[PDB]
C-alpha cells in the first residue's frame, strides 16, 4: 500500500494510491464512487481498514526557457504535484526545482502561477520570488493642503487594435 | 472578469493508459494536439482579462492613519490586514460562492492580490483624487474632492457644505443594507455562481461520458480487448474514441463561446473600474440609476463587485 | 510643447525599429491564422482509421465493395476536421468584430472629437488622436497631457469677505504663504480673486474649515477715480 | 447681471414675460 500501485480486488480493479481515509462504510459494501461516476473508495473483505483511491502524480510539464541568444540555464517545473512525489521551491500549482527562492520581490518578467514570478538577475540565474504588485507610496493626506501642477510634459501612446 | 482554470488532456482522458487505444490516435494526426491547444488558449486569455481589468495602476498606495474623511465610516470597505486581507463585505464574498487527465491549475493573480489592486484605488480617490490615474499622485483633501463632482452633473457645491451630517448618515447606513441582503438572500449573488455553473457542472458531464457505450459492446477499454479478437477489438475502441473526442468536441465548444461572453463582460468591467471608478462618467444610466458620483470596487471569486454611489 | 510633442513621435519611431514586440495585438492574429491553415494540409495526410490518407490509393488497391468503407470512414473523418475548422475560426473572427466595434468607437469619439473617458484614449487626458493604417488593424497616437512637477500648498474650501461664504466657479483657491490666488487642478496661476472668479451663495457659519479673506471688487477703484 | 447674460431682444421670444433685474451696478454709484 502507500504507493502508485494498480490495485485488483475482487470487485474493483484500477490505478490508484491507497492513503488512509476517515469514512464510515458498510460491511457488506465493496467499494465506492463519487458523483460523476469516479471511483475513489475501496474497503478491504475481511479487515476494518476504510482506503482510497488517490491518483498519482500526473499534469504538464512546462520548463521556463529564455531566449537562444541570451542564456541557456532552464528549470523543471511539474503541474499538479509536490516536492516529495517526484533550488528545490513548493508553489500551489507544483515543485519549481531549478530556481533558489529570493525574499526581494522584483517585477513579474516570467508568469509560473499563485503570485510567484520567475526573473533574469546578475552570470544569470533563474529566481522565484513573489511578483511586485506595484510601487509603495503614501500620499501625504491633509486637511489644508493641496498638490497643484507647475511643470507639464507632452507624451504620446500607442495601442493596437485589430 | 475571468472563469475557473482547468486542463485537461487529449490522452488520459481518452486512453486510460493503454497500449492498442493509444495507436488509434496518432492515425488521426494532430486531432489531439488542437484539443490541448484550444484548452491552453482559454487559460492565457483568462490571465489576460485578469491583469487588464484589476492590474492598472502601477503605484500601490495605503491608507493612512488619520482616518478624518468627512465623517464616513469606510470601516466596512476597508481590508482588515490583521485577518488574506478582507473587509466585513468580503467576507460574504467567499462564502456564499460554492482523474483523467483533469489538472485543476490556479492562476496567478489570487484573491490575496486583487485586495491590494483595490486598496490602491479606495487610497488613490480619496487621498489623491483623480491625479493619480492621469499623472503623479496629487494631494487633495476629500471635502474638496466631492464637491468637483457635484459640479459635472450640475449641482452646486453649496449643497456639500451644508449637508455633511445627513450625507454621512445616509451613505454610511447604505453600506450596511448591502451586506445584510447578502447573507439573508442567497440569489443576490447568482452572477458569481453562474460562472461556476458552466464550469463546475459541465466538468460532471464530461466524466460521465466515459461510462456510456457510445454505440459499442462494452465501455470499458480493457474488457474489449480481453474478449474480443486484437483485430476484432479496433473496430469497437474506435467507436469509443470517436464518442469520447465527440464529448471533447462538445466541451470545447461551449467554453470558447462562454469564454468570448466573459471577455465581452471583461471589457465592460475593465471600462467600468476606469472610466466609473477612476473618473466620472458621462455616459446616462452606465454605473446604474441616477446621477453617478463615484465607485469603489471589491474583490470577488471569478468577478467582481461594483459599488457604484449615486446621486 | 513644440519640443515635447515632436520629440514624443520620434520615440515611437525608435520603439517599432529596435523590435517588433510593441505590435504583439496584430502579431497574435496572423500567427493563429497561419498555424490553423498549415494545420488544415496535415489533415489530409492523417490515416482517420483507414488503411492509407490517399483517395487514389484506396480506390486503385482495394475491391469495390471493400475500397468505400475505407473511403468513407476517410471522408467523415475530415469532415470533422473541417468542422474544427469552422468553429475555431468563428470564434476568432467574433473577437475582432467585437474589436472592430471598439476601434470604431475610438476613430469616431476619440479621433473625430475630446472624449472624457478613461483608459479610452491611452494613459492620462486626452486631447486628440491620429490614426495610422496597420494590416488587418488599426494603429492609434493618443495624445496625452501629463504634468511633471508639482508644488505643496495650502488650500481651502471658500473664504469670507464680510460674512458671505465666495465658492469658487473652476478650480480651488491656494496660497504661497501670505495671499490667497485662484488656479485650477492642472496648472497653477497667481490670479487675483476677483468677482468674476467667484459666486456668492450662503454663508460662513456653515462651512467648516472656511477661511478669512478680503474680495477684490473691482467695482470700488473704478468709482474714486 | 452676473448670473444671465444678453442675447437678442424682447420681441422675438414666443412666450416671454416682463421683470426687473436688480443690477448691482446700482447700488454701486449710490453708495
Amino acid at each position: 500500500k502507500n504507493k502508485c500501485v494498480n490495485f485488483n480486488f475482487n470487485g474493483l480493479t484500477g490505478t490508484g494510491v491507497l492513503t488512509e481515509s476517515n469514512k464510515k462504510f458498510l460491511p457488506f459494501q465493496q467499494f465506492g464512487r463519487d458523483i460523476a461516476d469516479t471511483t475513489d473508495a475501496v474497503r478491504d473483505p475481511q479487515t476494518l481498514e476504510i482506503l482510497d483511491i488517490t491518483p498519482c502524480s500526473f499534469g504538464g510539464v512546462s520548463v521556463i526557457t529564455p531566449g537562444t541568444n541570451t542564456s541557456n540555464q532552464v528549470a523543471v517545473l511539474y503541474q499538479d504535484v509536490n516536492c516529495t512525489e517526484v533550488n528545490v521551491f513548493q508553489t500551489r500549482a507544483g515543485c519549481l526545482i531549478g530556481a533558489e527562492h529570493v525574499n526581494n520581490s522584483y517585477e513579474c518578467d516570467i508568469p509560473i502561477g499563485a503570485g510567484i514570478c520567475a526573473s533574469y538577475q546578475t552570470s544569470q540565474s533563474i529566481i522565484a520570488y513573489t511578483m511586485s504588485l506595484g510601487a509603495e507610496n503614501s500620499v501625504a493626506y491633509s486637511n489644508n493642503s493641496i498638490a497643484i501642477p507647475t511643470n507639464f510634459t507632452i507624451s504620446v501612446t500607442t495601442e493596437i487594435l485589430p | 472578469v475571468s472563469m475557473t482554470k482547468t486542463s485537461v488532456d487529449c490522452t488520459m482522458y481518452i486512453c486510460g493508459d493503454s497500449t492498442e487505444c493509444s495507436n488509434l490516435l496518432l492515425q488521426y494526426g494532430s486531432f489531439c494536439t488542437q484539443l490541448n491547444r484550444a484548452l491552453t488558449g482559454i487559460a492565457v486569455e483568462q490571465d489576460k482579462n485578469t491583469q487588464e481589468v484589476f492590474a492598472q495602476v502601477k503605484q500601490i498606495y495605503k491608507t493612512p492613519p488619520i482616518k478624518d474623511f468627512g465623517g464616513f465610516n469606510f470601516s466596512q470597505i476597508l481590508p482588515d490586514p490583521s485577518k488574506s486581507k478582507r473587509s466585513f463585505i468580503e467576507d460574504l464574498l467567499f462564502n456564499k460562492v460554492t482523474f483523467n487527465g483533469l489538472t485543476v491549475l490556479p492562476p496567478l493573480l489570487t484573491d490575496e492580490m486583487i485586495a491590494q489592486y483595490t486598496s490602491a484605488l479606495l487610497a488613490g480617490t480619496i487621498t489623491s483624487g483623480w491625479t493619480f490615474g492621469a499623472g503623479a499622485a496629487l494631494q487633495i483633501p476629500f471635502a474638496m474632492q466631492m464637491a468637483y463632482r457635484f459640479n459635472g452633473i450640475g449641482v452646486t457645491q453649496n449643497v456639500l457644505y451644508e449637508n455633511q451630517k445627513l450625507i454621512a448618515n445616509q451613505f454610511n447606513s447604505a453600506i450596511g443594507k448591502i451586506q445584510d441582503s447578502l447573507s439573508s438572500t442567497a440569489s443576490a449573488l447568482g452572477k458569481l455562481q453562474d460562472v461556476v455553473n458552466q464550469n463546475a457542472q459541465a466538468l460532471n458531464t464530461l466524466v460521465k461520458q466515459l461510462s456510456s457505450n457510445f454505440g459499442a459492446i462494452s465501455s470499458v477499454l480493457n474488457d474489449i480487448l480481453s474478449r474480443l479478437d486484437p483485430p476484432e477489438a479496433e473496430v469497437q475502441i474506435d467507436r469509443l474514441i470517436t464518442g469520447r473526442l465527440q464529448s471533447l468536441q462538445t466541451y470545447v465548444t461551449q467554453q470558447l463561446i462562454r469564454a468570448a461572453e466573459i471577455r465581452a463582460s471583461a471589457n465592460l468591467a475593465a471600462t467600468k473600474m476606469s472610466e466609473c471608478v477612476l473618473g466620472q462618467s458621462k455616459r446616462v444610466d452606465f454605473c446604474g440609476k441616477g446621477y453617478h458620483l463615484m465607485s469603489f470596487p471589491q474583490s470577488a471569486p471569478h468577478g467582481v463587485v461594483f459599488l457604484h454611489v449615486t446621486y | 510643447i513644440a519640443n515635447q510633442f515632436n520629440s514624443a513621435i520620434g520615440k515611437i519611431q525608435d520603439s517599432l525599429s529596435s523590435t517588433a514586440s510593441a505590435l504583439g495585438k496584430l502579431q497574435d492574429v496572423v500567427n493563429q491564422n497561419a498555424q490553423a491553415l498549415n494545420t488544415l494540409v496535415k489533415q489530409l495526410s492523417s490515416n482517420f482509421g483507414a488503411i492509407s490518407s490517399v483517395l487514389n490509393d484506396i480506390l486503385s488497391r482495394l475491391d469495390p465493395p471493400e475500397a468505400e468503407v475505407q473511403i468513407d470512414r476517410l471522408i467523415t473523418g475530415r469532415l470533422q476536421s473541417l468542422q474544427t475548422y469552422v468553429t475555431q475560426q468563428l470564434i476568432r473572427a467574433a473577437e475582432i468584430r467585437a474589436s472592430a466595434n471598439l476601434a470604431a468607437t475610438k476613430m469616431s469619439e476619440c479621433v473625430l472629437g475630446q472624449s472624457k473617458r478613461v483608459d479610452f484614449c491611452g494613459k492620462g487626458y486626452h486631447l486628440m488622436s491620429f490614426p495610422q493604417s496597420a494590416p488587418h488593424g488599426v494603429v492609434f497616437l493618443h495624445v496625452t497631457y501629463v504634468p511633471a512637477q508639482e508644488k505643496n500648498f495650502t488650500t481651502a474650501p471658500a473664504i469670507c469677505h464680510d460674512g458671505k461664504a465666495h465658492f469658487p466657479r473652476e478650480g480651488v483657491f491656494v496660497s504661497n504663504g501670505t495671499h490667497w490666488f485662484v488656479t485650477q487642478r492642472n496648472f497653477y496661476e497667481p490670479q487675483i480673486i476677483t468677482t468674476d472668479n467667484t459666486f456668492v451663495s450662503g454663508n460662513c457659519d456653515v462651512v467648516i474649515g472656511i477661511v478669512n479673506n478680503t474680495v477684490y471688487d473691482p467695482l470700488q477703484p473704478e468709482l474714486d477715480s
